[PDB]
């Protein structure tokens, strides 16, 4: 129970971007540490990724 | 005959609309360095 200022559009994200769900989803077991970070990062302004 | 298209959505994008019996001719912008620079107006063909 907390949320954000705006949507994935009214930003920028021409396509399916990450958050926090999916990447917790993502990684079954390890600690919330290692699931999402720098060397895990994708943009969104991307059209190809 | 049974010919098919396979639509490569990354490649291209969503594609353009237009409509049945409308004359129509595509506008084309040339990019440099990722910038739009100036509409281009010189003779081209387009093909299938
Ligand atoms: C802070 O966080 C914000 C987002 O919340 C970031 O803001 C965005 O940063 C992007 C990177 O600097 C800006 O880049 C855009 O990327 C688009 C990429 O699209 C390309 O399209 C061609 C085909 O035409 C492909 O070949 C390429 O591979 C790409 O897919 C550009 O289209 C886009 O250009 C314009 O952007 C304006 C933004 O107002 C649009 O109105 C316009 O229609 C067009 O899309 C641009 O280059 C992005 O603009 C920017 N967004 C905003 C709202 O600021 C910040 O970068 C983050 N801060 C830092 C320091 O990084
Ligand atoms: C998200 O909510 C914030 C409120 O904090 C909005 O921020 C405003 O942004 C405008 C745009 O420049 C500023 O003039 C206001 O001063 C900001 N308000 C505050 C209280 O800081 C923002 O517009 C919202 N974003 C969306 C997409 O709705």
């Amino acid at each position: 129970d907390y949320t954000f200022n705006s949507t994935m559009e009214q930003n920028g994200c021409i396509n399916e971007a990450q958050t926090w769900d999916s990447m917790i989803e993502e990684n079954p077991d390890i600690p919330l540490d290692d699931v999402w970070g720098p060397q895990n990062y994708r943009p969104c302004f991307s059209y190809a990724i | 005959d049974d010919l098919i298209v396979f639509y490569e959505y990354k490649d291209l994008g969503c594609p353009r609309l237009v409509y049945y019996d409308k004359p129509w001719k595509p506008v084309v912008e040339l990019w440099k360095n990722g910038i739009v620079e100036e509409i281009m107006n010189a003779e081209y063909v387009i093909s299938e």
